[PDB]
């Protein structure tokens, strides 16, 4: 597993950071701070050691720290590290991955 | 007899929420000099919304008067507790 | 897995694109834009790497990019790529496949 | 398994001790004793022998006594040892681990 | 399996006896007989033969007669032996064990 700010996820949990919400449209129109809601773009900051749900030997997590991911809109656990907010998901909950 | 009374400044006829804020025995008044004023259009309920103002006031060693729509149980409890056990100058 | 617009599904998820709805009947009668609802014809645009639900080694997805498929009427996750709408299903949710 | 105050968890249960709640902010503001609620920082005081949920041979618990852990906000069983309160969780319920 | 008063638990069931409730505090204050409720300290009096929930060969029960155990607060089946009350639990329901 790879730690982050002295925190290490257990099993197949992945700790991610949500991207900043848009405040100005592609034009010059600014948006209320109550209207952005929640964003589903995230970056992986920490990864667990392996999946306990696999029979026999545990399998490694399918994502690596630094990847950009598309998250579900209903899951996630809130954690605070150095007063900044991070979200903990299960490796099977991550909807997709972006590539460059 | 007839009397003439002149009212100066800004008097708006609202009293202190809790007797615990009184600091003057003669007349039962809460009196401060060189005080910060915190104006809140909406009600103050949660401790997070109120703690930063208290921290700012205490850092500079000045009293604080909070004029707000209302003060709820948690923030009011924090205010009374700090006033009673610390001497924090708030109303 | 096969990517699409820099997006890659995870595990056995399939990303598909819905076909355009009919606006004029086989005759000359045009249809209101509120009456078409949702169409169950889709084309596969991206495919995941393999199924995590299979014991042991993971199995490949049963469909390939470019196939035309008949989707269920209740499932699907909404995603936006280049401001166009795509839908993410599980490989086991796809009802059928069309052949030419 | 490792005992604590003559108490030994069974199977994969972990006995932990919650940290003390904050009473004064980073400044000079004191907090009401009814506002702190529950804290999710804990230290492991006792560990069970192994997991009964694993097929075949039982596996050891993934944490050791003395570790600092981040707990969930909904689980835990209350126990009293020497009139002090401790909480019993399952090894799979512990959200994360802290490192130094 | 080990019998008790001509009664033998089946499979992985454990028969235990609850300890007597406190009637006087550590001082001189006596307590109403309606206020003690239920006590979670018990002693094992009978043990079953083995677990039917284990695939293949059945495994032995993890506790032995004479041990002192901490029970859950929601389970247990009531039985009467020689007009005395005993409680039947499953081997996996017992929360903990005490040692001397």
């Amino acid at each position: 597993g790879q730690a982050f700010r002295k925190f290490l996820p257990l099993f197949d949990r992945v700790l991610v950071e949500r991207s900043a919400a848009e405040t100005v449209t592609k034009g010059g129109i600014m948006l209320p701070e109550k209207s952005q809601g929640k964003v589903l773009q995230a970056t992986v900051v920490a990864v667990g050691s392996g999946s306990k749900g696999k029979g026999g030997e545990i399998q490694p997590v399918s994502v690596k720290v630094g990847d950009k991911v598309l998250l579900p809109e209903y899951g996630g656990t809130k954690v605070v590290l150095d007063d900044k907010d991070y979200f903990l998901f299960r490796d099977g909950d991550i909807l997709g991955k972006y590539v460059d | 007899n007839d009397e003439l009374e002149i009212i100066e400044g800004m008097k708006f006829d609202r009293g202190y929420i809790s007797p615990y804020f009184i600091n003057t025995s003669k007349g039962q008044k809460c009196e401060f000099q060189d005080a910060y004023v915190l104006l809140s259009e909406k009600k103050i309920s949660s401790i997070q919304s109120i703690v930063p103002a208290l921290e700012i006031a205490n850092a500079h060693r000045k009293p604080l008067v909070i004029i707000a729509e209302d003060v709820d149980g948690e923030a009011l409890s924090t205010l009374v507790l700090n006033r009673l056990k610390v001497g924090l100058q708030v109303v």
